[PDB]
RNA sequence: ACGCGUUAAGCGCGCCGCCUGGGGAGUACGGCCGCAAGGCUGAAACUCAAAGGAAUUGACGGGGGCCCGCACAAGCGGUGGAGCAUGUGGUUUAAUUCGAAGCAACGCGAAGAACCUUACCAGGCCUUGACAUGCUAGGGAACCCGGGUGAAAGCCUGGGGUGCCCCGCGAGGGGAGCCCUAGCACAGGUGCUGCAUGGCCGUCGUCAGCUCGUGCCGUGAGGUGUUGGGUUAAGUCCCGCAACGAGCGCAACCCCCGCCGUUAGUUGCCAGCGGUUCGGCCGGGCACUCUAACGGGACUGCCCGCGAAAGCGGGAGGAAGGAGGGGACGACGUCUGGUCAGCAUGGCCCUUACGGCCUGGGCGACACACGUGCUACAAUGCCCACUACAAAGCGAUGCCACCCGGCAACGGGGAGCUAAUCGCAAAAAGGUGGGCCCAGUUCGGAUUGGGGUCUGCAACCCGACCCCAUGAAGCCGGAAUCGCUAGUAAUCGCGGAUCAGC
RNA sequence: AAAAUGUAAA
RNA sequence: CGCGGGGUGGAGCAGCCUGGUAGCUCGUCGGGCUCAUAACCCGAAGGUCGUCGGUUCAAAUCCGGCCCCCGCAACCA
């Protein structure tokens, strides 16, 4: 769905919505940094040298906006508004000020002479106020669930390395390193992702019961 | 790495077959397979020796191994003893009649493949590789040689870097045919890898 | 694979046809010249050497 | 150090001004000036382990001068487009074994993948093993024959010989050997690391370069020599020179071709004669051709011009002339180049298995992309008939004459040759004759149908070959790109290595 | 007169 | 609520007046150049025209409704 390609090669960064079945249960453990040793595609002389990715594996969450308002959880002030009008202006409580309970948000309209005008203009400004102070807050959510789960620093942060010269790769956190990369980057990944699993299981007994 | 064998390039000209003799099409490949046998024993067993060349000739089936040696009596023994079991299993192997034959080597420092020995030999002892070439090239050159050069590839000292590591004095005409050289190959096994050992000793032309 | 294969060579087969030459020094069995039984590279060296009698340095 | 040197940057004295690591910074604050722009004065925190001066050696330049290469140019033929062959990327798959990566990976390791090869895959298997050196305990005897189940490997299992050594009157006894069933040392690994290595190779490059000794210059790195003028394919020689020499390179020494000669005369050859059954075929002969071993030949030696020389430009005589053509030969080094899978090899790892055997599959897959190739698009062509002229190689596990059968591939018979005897062998472009008529054709020969031959235990995956039929894209190829300077390119056939066959 | 760029480990 | 404009390949715009026919620049994909990337050169793919109806032999094009976007208007008290 996103794929900003690097010139050569990649992919600096790609997203991807993987469907199916034990998705999230088995592509869960990728969260984190993974560090490679090989020499570069991209080396002028013939040095070694280290490089890193993040891979970020959240959900697929359900969502959804509430059904707009809903006039039970909403005051609603009726008043007469302010300036120009001459003898009607004074005479006629034209100024609506609605306000959305459950979040405290107010909106206040005073624009045309008719009262239903304005309910209706601030009914749309506080539809569109309501959903974009929800939005933000989904957003800085699942913006600050990544800055989490990618890991901010490289070279140093986490999980596994790929070596290509030693032929190893190796997971940090289980401290498994079963050195056959050429099937693991064919995507032969279930002799690392089993191996997690079950360790993790095992501080699923020792967390209760331990 | 681009450089000729200096005896493959001088066959017939200042140098000869260290096998001699004629073969039609129907045996060659099995009196070589021996031949080549014959060289397997005789190297192995002679180490002591300083064996330095082995010219095998075939008569009317009978072989006829002649060796030549730079101290001989390692391969008589005591009231030629040695040089007795060594026929002995020679015949035991090739089932054909053979023939014992050894001359000494004149001047040890001018056979390069006795050179090649005697330093692959010390830098098995942890002798200094650098100061050893200078001194084989000198024993080579100070034993009346027209010219003299030796070359040790490999982890040096036992130093992770491998590398070239040589020395010469006076001539190596290696490019001119009209020369007489001495080639020998050597190789000195180690705790830590395998370097090779070549000498060059150029014997003046002719 | 490498000794064992050497001994399937020497070995009279069960068809004529799964003979194959194997190299007589140092175990290869492809580019096999047959009136050496030696390999490309076998006999190279020991013609060079000098240990094949006769066989010299072409020209010309 | 560069340089300065009575116009000091020398040797001295007097006085003023100024500096004290780089960045922060000529910034901030304060003060003084200014219409403004701004100026004078002028910090600190913080950060770095350097910043910097000259000089040396390289490399580099969209710097210069002099040269050079199929580098451009001048030319002929090509790839890129088409169908096929093959190598690679990729995707695919149980596996599509591994390596090679711009030049210098991609008809490359593969100079022979149906099984074998085979390192991968599925599966049935074996565990001191397919191999080596030994050490054990029931310890039988070699080695031929067999049952058995099975896809084989394997696992189970039935008869024998009436062996051998010491020598015992003897009914048996202990030796050795190989095999035997377990056990222990160990074997084994094409498992990793070419960025731990040897060896060998590619490459800059057949480019003319790279250096040492001593001396001399410089505080030193270093310089001088190697530079300079001439000359050369060349650090090739010449002359010059604070340098004098030397080594690895260049050249020569080696092979092949072109000319002549000496030696040699069959299985080669045939010029004059003899026999002619009009055939080197018999007699006969070595002259020529040939074959193959030793020589001769070329030296800028000769002539003109120039030159200080080296030599350069021309001339002649010569088979050949300034290196006659071709090959063999690849410096100090550079690329952390290639290869641990040809072999070697330090360290690492696998151990009823990361070792071993077998059967079958795969390395030949196919939406695609590339490299190298083959065959074409036709008339300077294509088909059929006939008829000529080659060099190099191979062959008594082989090559096959020639009759016979077959449209053929081939088969059956069968002569000769271990071969300058005999054979593969037909050379093909060529020449002569006939046909074709500018057509998707008598061009083209992919695709596929049918029917067969040969090698193999076996051609489904997966072979080459033959016959009938089928008769695709292709009308000369976008951008772009390759080779070759003389017996070269183009074109035409022949042979060989590997190898049952391909 | 053409003609930009080459991160980060020996 | 009123009036005017608009929705066409991934982005940005033509074509509608006058019915038959889909264009431009960019991007993208494949092949070149280059040691490589870009620039540059060659070749290709990609929309079934907002959404429902209707007119017509035929609709991006003409007609009605709806949806989304844009500009204007909303005065006297
Ligand atoms: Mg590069
Ligand atoms: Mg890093
Ligand atoms: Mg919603
Ligand atoms: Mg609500
Ligand atoms: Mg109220
Ligand atoms: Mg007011
Ligand atoms: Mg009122
Ligand atoms: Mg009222
Ligand atoms: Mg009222
Ligand atoms: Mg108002
Ligand atoms: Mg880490
Ligand atoms: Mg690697
Ligand atoms: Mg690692
Ligand atoms: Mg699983
Ligand atoms: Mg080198
Ligand atoms: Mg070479
Ligand atoms: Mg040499
Ligand atoms: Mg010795
Ligand atoms: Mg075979
Ligand atoms: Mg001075
Ligand atoms: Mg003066
Ligand atoms: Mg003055
Ligand atoms: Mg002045
Ligand atoms: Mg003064
Ligand atoms: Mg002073
Ligand atoms: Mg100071
Ligand atoms: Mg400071
Ligand atoms: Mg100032
Ligand atoms: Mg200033
Ligand atoms: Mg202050
Ligand atoms: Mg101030
Ligand atoms: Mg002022
Ligand atoms: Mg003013
Ligand atoms: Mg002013
Ligand atoms: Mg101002
Ligand atoms: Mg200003
Ligand atoms: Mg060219
Ligand atoms: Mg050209
Ligand atoms: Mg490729
Ligand atoms: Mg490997
Ligand atoms: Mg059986
Ligand atoms: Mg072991
Ligand atoms: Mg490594
Ligand atoms: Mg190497
Ligand atoms: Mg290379
Ligand atoms: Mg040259
Ligand atoms: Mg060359
Ligand atoms: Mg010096
Ligand atoms: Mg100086
Ligand atoms: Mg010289
Ligand atoms: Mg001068
Ligand atoms: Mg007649
Ligand atoms: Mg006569
Ligand atoms: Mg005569
Ligand atoms: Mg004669
Ligand atoms: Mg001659
Ligand atoms: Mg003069
Ligand atoms: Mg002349
Ligand atoms: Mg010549
Ligand atoms: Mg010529
Ligand atoms: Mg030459
Ligand atoms: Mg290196
Ligand atoms: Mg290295
Ligand atoms: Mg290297
Ligand atoms: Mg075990
Ligand atoms: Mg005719
Ligand atoms: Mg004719
Ligand atoms: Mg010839
Ligand atoms: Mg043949
Ligand atoms: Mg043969
Ligand atoms: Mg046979
Ligand atoms: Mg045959
Ligand atoms: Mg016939
Ligand atoms: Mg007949
Ligand atoms: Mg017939
Ligand atoms: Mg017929
Ligand atoms: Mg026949
Ligand atoms: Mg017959
Ligand atoms: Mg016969
Ligand atoms: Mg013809
Ligand atoms: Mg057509
Ligand atoms: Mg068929
Ligand atoms: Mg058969
Ligand atoms: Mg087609
Ligand atoms: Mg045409
Ligand atoms: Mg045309
Ligand atoms: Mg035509
Ligand atoms: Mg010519
Ligand atoms: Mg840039
Ligand atoms: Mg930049
Ligand atoms: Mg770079
Ligand atoms: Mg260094
Ligand atoms: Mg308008
Ligand atoms: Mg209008
Ligand atoms: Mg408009
Ligand atoms: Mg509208
Ligand atoms: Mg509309
Ligand atoms: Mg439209
Ligand atoms: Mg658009
Ligand atoms: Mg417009
Ligand atoms: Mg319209
Ligand atoms: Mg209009
Ligand atoms: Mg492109
Ligand atoms: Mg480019
Ligand atoms: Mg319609
Ligand atoms: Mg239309
Ligand atoms: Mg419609
Ligand atoms: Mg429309
Ligand atoms: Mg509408
Ligand atoms: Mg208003
Ligand atoms: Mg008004
Ligand atoms: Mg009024």
């Amino acid at each position: 769905m996103s794929a900003s390609e690097g010139e050569h090669g990649g992919y600096k960064e790609i997203i991807a919505k993987i469907s199916g079945d034990g998705v999230y249960g088995r592509l869960k453990f990728e969260s984190g940094g993974h560090r490679v040793q090989r020499v570069p595609a991209t080396e002028s002389q013939g040095r070694i040298h280290t490089s890193a990715c993040t891979v970020a594996v959240m959900p697929e969450l359900p969502d959804a906006e509430l059904p707009d308002i809903n006039p039970a959880d909403l005051r609603i002030d009726t008043f007469r508004s302010s300036g120009a009008g001459g003898q009607h202006v004074n005479t006629t409580d034209s100024a609506i000020r609605i306000t959305h309970l459950p979040t405290g948000i107010v909106v206040e309209c005073q624009d045309e002479r008719s009262q239903h005008k304005n309910k209706a203009k601030a009914l749309s400004v506080l539809g569109a106020r309501i959903h974009a102070a929800e939005m933000a807050k989904r957003q800085q959510a699942e913006a600050s669930t990544r800055r989490n789960l990618l890991g901010s620093g490289d070279r140093s942060d986490r999980n596994r390395t790929y070596n290509f010269p030693q032929g190893r790769v190796t997971d940090h956190r289980i401290n498994l390193t079963l050195y056959r990369l050429d099937e693991v980057m064919e995507g032969k990944l279930d002799m690392l992702i089993e191996p997690i699993i079950q360790e993790h299981q095992a501080d699923q007994l020792a967390a209760l019961s331990e | 790495g681009n450089k000729i064998h200096p005896i493959g390039f001088r066959l017939g000209i200042t140098r000869d077959w260290e096998s001699r003799w004629y073969a039609g099409k129907k045996q060659y490949r099995h009196l070589l397979l021996e031949d080549q046998r014959i060289r397997g024993l005789l190297e192995k067993e002679l180490y002591s020796a300083g064996l330095a060349r082995v010219d095998i000739e075939r008569a009317a089936d009978n072989v006829a191994v002649t060796v030549h040696v730079a101290k001989p009596g390692v391969v008589i023994g005591r009231g030629g003893e040695r040089i007795r079991v060594l026929r002995e299993e020679l015949a035991k192997l090739t089932g054909k009649n053979v023939a014992l034959n050894v001359q000494e080597v004149q001047n040890p420092n001018l056979s390069a493949p006795l050179v090649a020995q005697r330093v692959a030999e010390q830098i098995e002892r942890r002798f200094a590789v650098r100061r050893a070439i200078k001194q084989a090239v000198q024993r080579v050159m100070e034993s009346g040689a027209k010219g003299a050069k030796v070359i040790v590839s490999g982890r040096i000292g036992g130093a992770e870097q491998a590398r070239t590591e040589w020395a010469a004095q006076g001539r190596v005409p290696l490019h001119t045919l009209r020369a007489n050289i001495d080639y020998g190959f050597a190789l000195a096994r180690t705790t830590y890898g395998v370097l090779g050992v070549k000498a060059y000793i150029f014997l003046g032309e002719v | 694979a490498r000794k064992a294969l050497i001994e399937k060579a020497k070995r009279t087969p069960k068809f004529k046809v799964r003979a194959y030459t194997r190299c007589v020094r140092c175990g290869r069995a492809r580019s096999v010249y047959r009136f050496f039984g030696l390999c490309r590279i076998c006999l190279r060296e020991l013609a060079h050497k000098g240990q094949l009698p006769g066989v010299r340095k072409a020209s010309w």
